[PDB]
DNA sequence: TATAATGGGAGCTGTCACGGATGCA
DNA sequence: TGCATCCGTGAGTAAAG
């Protein structure tokens, strides 16, 4: 039953969340990196805040933020508000969008291509 | 020739100005012909005025705003891609308020997109469309609670984000609770908050039923207005701390803040006239003297439960009326997105107004105007509402800019559109046409505005009528919106006149929409005309009245696609519309005042005007749409002519004359004609495309950049490795095509070469090397060519150089380059013809001249429609037309029939007659008898009862021509066709689906990156979608193998692929495939979501389908 | 690295029907 | 043992875009 807790986070293999220079020398970009991104630098700082001997609020904010970072690259919107890029209204694509859906994995490009 | 129109109702007046919507919408928005100190609080002008002062202390207040003279002229910017604007300065004082220091500056703000003469937009060098919203009115609504019958719900709708829906209701237990924010609490607390006290609501609300009862709470009076204030603000923020300023803050910016809450001018009026009150401002309560002074709660709240008991003079109301929906057009919806940008604008000067040197604080220093021009850059850029423009066609941009959409940004989202929003409202008489409208997904959601219909300043949409009194007809005009139309009787367009006096006893009238016959002494208005309930598109529909609506719509739709034809003729049979159509579109030129036209030329006219000034019109010529149709002027004057005001100058696109011209005028036979026009399929005349009738030119724009790498530069050259002079034959020195060259597929347009990736050269590559003993260039092809099935003409070459005069790329590119390619299209089997009563088919067969059915005299039919199309889609009209078409065959007129006010069958009848003799009379007098095949035709037709037995051959022929039908001999045998066939002159247009355009096919291409499956679409090179139905029709076939192989060896089977394309060039059979590698990526993406997914075999043990490459 | 500064803004809305879990009387 | 009530979820295909 404690297996649905993660301690180690899997991380998808990169040329499947591609950082592609587009036609022009432009890059584009899966919206995962940035979900990965929001998990590691919350991470990394909750690691430091708990090295650094931090106070009780504070390191319960960072716990709370971390669990949100996890849920919103797993089942993005899913609980709460969805995590959308700076300055766009967009929700980010997680991995449970990828697979559902009208245009997930499954619809998309297995059960027809 | 000479135009017979026919038509008994006078018109008072002619069609307001088409684009009036758009045109007159932003220059109301924009104010920029108004001296600023005259300006009304409209638009962006009201913008600012909400947006400042901006205070916390600092204070940031404006003065006024100007608007500049656009940097470039619009063929400029539709050239360079830049965006037809003005410089948008803005006058701001800052003011210290203990210093009283007072520094003042105007300062920039970027630009704003102006909107040219015909109503439409210049972004980034292409034209768009910005379409009308329609959307529920602001107002209070009283409609029915669909669970509790005898209960209504009370619903306070603001403007659109410009503050929260309110509900009232009545509930099971006696409370009226007050719904906001999905919030119920009973509204007793918020009219303590607004000051009432028992003894007022008591006497004000005592009447009801006892219901006033389930207002009183004691728990409520027993509190003063500041705790139940707080009260309200802890049942409304839970966990906020119930401060005192921050819950008169909160509740102010919820109920009375005119910079937060906002009905519309539309909304205050209609509020008032529901309630029956007047209100000061635009929302529901005041801040007055410290408290809060109630505007609207007490009346709504009045008004709900006399609805509840059923004292009279009270109605649920009607949400899809066109009294309670209204139009957004262009000018609110920039302002709108316009004061978005203002707030942010602001939000960041009140952050740099905090820190800061307070010393040397400017308004320079303060304002930073990206927050403003991103917001309109995104309005005009990405907005749902802003649309590529359609000009296809004149018509086509004409029926855009007058479009009403009901989705959009504050609109309905699809799916959550019922059949209600959808319904033709009786409403829409006169102001949203009945038959312009999708068929499909959208219908019922985007419309098209009535041809005489206007928008008033609030919104709604008005329709005239005219003054009767006294049974007499005034030429007195009254533009009326729904709501007040209900309250007369409306007689109809054609009730019968004698002078200006109602000439029948009996007449057609409505009332509240409902049809009623009433007398004369009962009418008091008239309908304009029947023109005034149908849109443009709609009116230009011949025998309209002979048409089931359901192909009127495609007929009217279809319109909007007909191709500019090189030859381009108007109908034969107009409706009248078809000169509007080209003047208010400005395809054509006219002329500005009376004068003598000095020059005339290919490319420009000079007219001397009274002034005796001298004026020179350019012609637009062989320039490209949006959608890559021709749009060229041509001048259709002579040296010397003298002209009056308004006076023709140049035929646009798609005119003759003046007229709109979307087609051709052709002679048709409507017979079967074995099975080439079976199904709606058309057979055409060879004749056609030897006289370049349906010809119409299209140019293609082809774009190319060099741009800098971190491997070195791209740039553009003669100089392409491996390539012959026949591969650059056509090249100029620098290696852009040369103007006037002919390009077929893989024809290179520009050279440019590309530094190679770094790479090893395989063993391989090494060995061939050292065998030809030739080094690798440093550079690899990577030139523009012509994609498959694409070429013309090269008639334009554009290029831009970094380094160059009044250049300058993107970061990055060194140089662009575009080719303008030309080709003249014949008609071809596969293109798309259609008529305007929603006759269309593709031609499936072109035959030569001599298999054409022909007339006696030698006559061959131009194209042949097959009657099966008629019957079962009741479009009539398309016959009387034909039968139109042929009189003015032999009469030499044309005609002009307006709808439900045209032609009868009787004086068609008599124009046939006369076509007859001019048909015959010839024949008689030249020395010819009639022809023993006519004999045979006639005993046939006498069985068929459709002449008359014991009359003469020409009697008989002319009793059928009468009826419109001829004698025709088969151009293979020569033997008459055994019945008389009904043959005649019909307009007919060619679409814009040409099957040039969509012919496509793939052995190999592009991949995508994760899929690793096909692109789609024609210009990726792309495959076929063989979608979850596909597969579904490959199961119920059993083909197991046919299935496989889409699934894995032209898809995605990585292996597969490469194995079956070698096997094949090889000449063996394909191999058994394996992993299509999206399963791979299913598997992947699921480990990333910590579940692990296994490939057994049946003794449960793994199997590696990565073949060992991700296991440690 | 040193005047003092100590709790946030944006909601935004014309379905719809079902199915299944929670909440009350 | 029975109802109201709330939350989550799904709502046609291909094309172009
Ligand atoms: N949104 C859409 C639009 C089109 N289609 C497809 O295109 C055809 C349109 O029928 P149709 O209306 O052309 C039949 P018509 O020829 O007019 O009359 P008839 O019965 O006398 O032959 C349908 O058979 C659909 O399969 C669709 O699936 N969804």
């Amino acid at each position: 039953p404690e297996w649905m807790i993660l301690e180690a986070v899997p991380v998808l293999p990169p040329d499947l969340r591609p950082m592609v220079q587009v036609d022009g020398g432009r890059f584009a970009t899966s919206d995962l990196n940035d979900l990965y991104r929001r998990l590691i630098n919350r991470n990394n700082r909750l690691k430091k805040l708990l090295a650094q001997g931090a106070p009780e609020i504070i390191i319960r904010n960072e716990k709370r933020m971390l669990q949100e970072a996890v849920d919103a690259l797993l089942d993005n919107g899913r609980r709460g508000a969805p995590v959308t890029n700076p300055g766009s209204d967009r929700p980010l694509r997680s991995l449970t969008d990828i697979l559902s859906g009208k245009q997930g994995r499954f619809r998309q490009n297995l059960l027809g291509k | 020739m000479e135009i017979k129109r026919f038509g008994r109702i006078r018109e008072v007046i002619p069609l307001p100005p088409l684009t009036e919507i758009q045109v007159e919408s932003y220059r109301r928005a924009l104010q920029a012909d108004v001296p600023p100190e005259k300006r009304e609080n409209v638009g962006i002008q009201a913008a600012f005025r909400e947006t400042f002062p901006i205070e916390e202390g600092l204070v940031l207040d404006f003065l006024e705003y100007r608007l500049g003279e656009p940097p470039f002229p619009q063929d400029e910017c539709r050239e360079k891609d830049l965006t037809y604007q003005a410089p948008l300065y803005a006058r701001l004082q800052l003011i210290h308020k203990d210093t009283g220091l007072i520094k003042e500056d105007e300062v920039f703000l970027g630009h704003i997109p102006l909107m040219t003469e015909d109503g439409s937009f210049i972004i980034n060098g292409a034209d768009r469309v910005i379409v009308s919203q329609i959307h529920r009115s602001p107002g209070v609504y009283f409609t029915p609670d669909p669970a509790r019958p005898g209960r209504y719900i009370a619903s306070i709708i603001p403007l659109p984000k410009r503050g929260p829906w309110i509900d009232l209701e009545v509930e099971p237990n006696g409370v009226v609770s007050m719904k906001v924010n999905k919030r119920k609490f009973p509204l007793v607390l918020l009219l303590r908050v607004l000051g009432y006290d028992q003894e007022t609501l008591a006497r004000e609300l005592g009447a009801y039923g006892e219901l006033v009862q389930g207002l009183m709470d004691e728990s409520v009076f027993a509190m003063r207005p500041e705790e139940a204030l707080i009260r309200l603000f802890t049942l409304l923020r839970p966990g906020d701390p119930p401060k005192r300023d921050k819950a008169v803050a909160y509740v102010y910016g919820l109920i009375a803040d005119p910079r937060r809450y906002d009905l519309g001018e539309a909304g205050r009026y209609k509020a008032e006239e529901k309630l029956g009150i007047r209100l000061s401002g635009r929302t529901l309560a005041r801040f007055e003297d410290g408290e809060f002074k109630d505007e609207v709660f007490l009346p709504t709240l009045r008004y709900l439960f006399a609805l509840t008991a059923g004292v009279p003079g009270h109605e649920v109301d009607d949400i899809d009326h066109l009294g309670n929906r209204r139009i957004r057009t262009v000018g609110e919806l920039m302002t709108d997105q316009f004061r978005v940008g203002l707030a942010r604008l602001a939000r960041g000067v009140r952050e740099r107004m905090l820190m800061g040197s307070e010393d040397s604080l400017t308004p320079a220093k303060l304002v930073n105007s990206r927050p403003l021009e991103a917001a309109i850059r995104e309005f005009f850029s990405r907005s749902q509402l802003s649309q590529f423009k359609d000009e296809t066609n004149p018509l086509s941009s004409l029926r855009h800019k007058r479009r009403i959409s009901a989705l959009g940004p504050g609109g309905l989202t699809r799916e959550r559109a019922g059949f209600d929003v959808r319904d033709v409202h009786r409403t829409h008489y006169g102001r949203i046409c009945p038959v312009e409208t999708p068929e499909g997904a959208n219908i019922g959601l985007i419309t098209s505005l009535a041809a005489y219909a206007r928008v008033d300043e609030l919104g709604f949409i008005r329709t005239p009528y005219r003054r009767v009194v006294g049974g007499v007809v005034t030429d007195e005009v009254v533009y009326m919106t729904a709501t007040e139309e209900d309250r007369y009787t409306i007689a109809q367009a054609n009730t019968p006149l004698e002078g200006n006096r109602i000439a029948a006893e009996r007449v057609v009238a409505r009332r509240k929409g409902e049809p009623v016959i009433v007398s004369p002494e009962e009418v008091e208005f008239m309908d304009v005309s029947p023109k005034q309930v149908f849109s443009v598109n709609t009116n230009l529909i011949p025998f309209l009245e002979h048409d089931d609506a359901n192909r009127a719509l495609m007929g009217s739709n279809m319109q909007t696609q007909a191709v500019p034809l090189i030859r381009a003729q108007a109908p034969v049979v107009m409706t009248g519309l078809e000169e509007r159509v080209v003047r208010d579109s400005l395809a054509a030129l006219y002329a500005e005042e009376d004068g003598e036209v000095a020059k005339v030329d290919g490319n420009r006219i000079v007219v001397r005007y009274e002034d005796g000034r001298l004026v020179e019109y350019p012609l637009r010529r062989f320039y490209r749409s949006n959608q890559g149709t021709a749009l060229d002027q041509r001048p259709r004057v002579v040296v010397g002519q003298r002209v009056r005001k308004g006076d023709l100058l140049a035929d646009g696109p798609a005119s003759e004359n003046g007229f709109l011209a979307l087609g051709q005028n052709v002679l048709v036979a409507i017979m079967p004609f074995d099975g080439y026009n079976f199904e709606d399929a058309i057979v055409i005349s060879e004749e056609l495309l030897k006289r370049d009738f349906y010809t119409s030119i299209h140019i293609e724009r082809y774009e190319i950049e060099a741009r800098d790498t971190k491997l070195g530069p791209e740039r553009i050259t003669r100089d392409i490795p491996h390539l012959s002079e026949a591969a650059l034959r056509d090249l100029d020195e620098e290696g852009v095509v040369r103007i006037g060259a002919e390009v077929k597929p893989g024809d290179i347009l520009v050279g440019r070469t590309s530094f190679k990736g770094e790479s090893e050269p395989t063993p391989e590559e090494r060995l061939l090397r050292s065998i030809f003993g030739e080094k690798a260039r440093d550079v690899k092809d990577t030139s523009l060519r012509v994609p498959p099935g694409e070429g013309g003409i090269v008639v334009r070459t554009v290029r831009l150089r970094r380094g160059d005069p009044g250049v300058e790329l993107k970061p990055g590119v060194r140089e662009v380059v575009r080719v303008y390619v030309a080709q003249k299209r014949k008609l071809q089997v596969g293109d798309k013809l259609a008529n305007r009563h929603g006759n269309k088919g593709v031609v499936a067969k072109i035959l030569p001249v001599e298999d054409m059915p022909h007339l006696p005299d030698g006559t061959p039919v131009d194209v042949i429609l097959n009657p099966l199309g008629v019957p079962s889609r009741m479009n009539l009209g398309q016959i009387l037309e034909t039968h139109l078409g042929l009189a003015g065959y032999f009469l030499g007129q044309r005609y002009i029939s307006p709808i439900f006010d045209g032609a009868k069958e009787p004086e068609i009848k008599e124009l046939l007659a006369q076509a007859f003799e001019v048909y015959f009379g010839k024949r008689k007098g030249e020395g010819f008898g009639v022809d023993k095949r006519e004999v045979e035709v006639l005993r046939r037709a006498e069985k068929l009862g459709l002449v008359t037995p014991g009359k003469t051959p020409e009697e008989q022929l002319k009793e059928l021509f009468l009826q419109g039908k001829v004698v025709l001999y088969d151009g293979r045998t020569g033997e008459p066709i055994e019945g008389p066939i009904v043959v005649g002159q019909m307009f007919i247009m060619k679409l814009y689906h040409m099957v040039e355009d969509k012919m496509h096919a793939r052995s190999t291409g592009p991949y995508s990156l994760i899929t690793q499956q096909p692109l789609g679409g024609k210009a990726q090179f792309g495959g076929q979608r063989f979608g979850e139905m596909e597969v579904w029709a490959l199961e119920a076939y059993g083909a197991a193998h046919t299935l496989q192989e889409m699934l894995t060896l032209k898809s995605d089977d990585i292996e597969g692929r490469n194995a079956a394309y070698e096997a094949i060039i090889k000449g063996e059979d394909v191999p058994e495939p394996s992993v299509p590698e999206s399963f791979r990526v299913l598997v992947k993406e699921l480990q990333a979501l910590a579940l692990d997914v296994q490939t057994l075999d049946e003794k449960d043990n793994p199997v590696d389908i990565f073949e060992g490459l991700a296991s440690k």
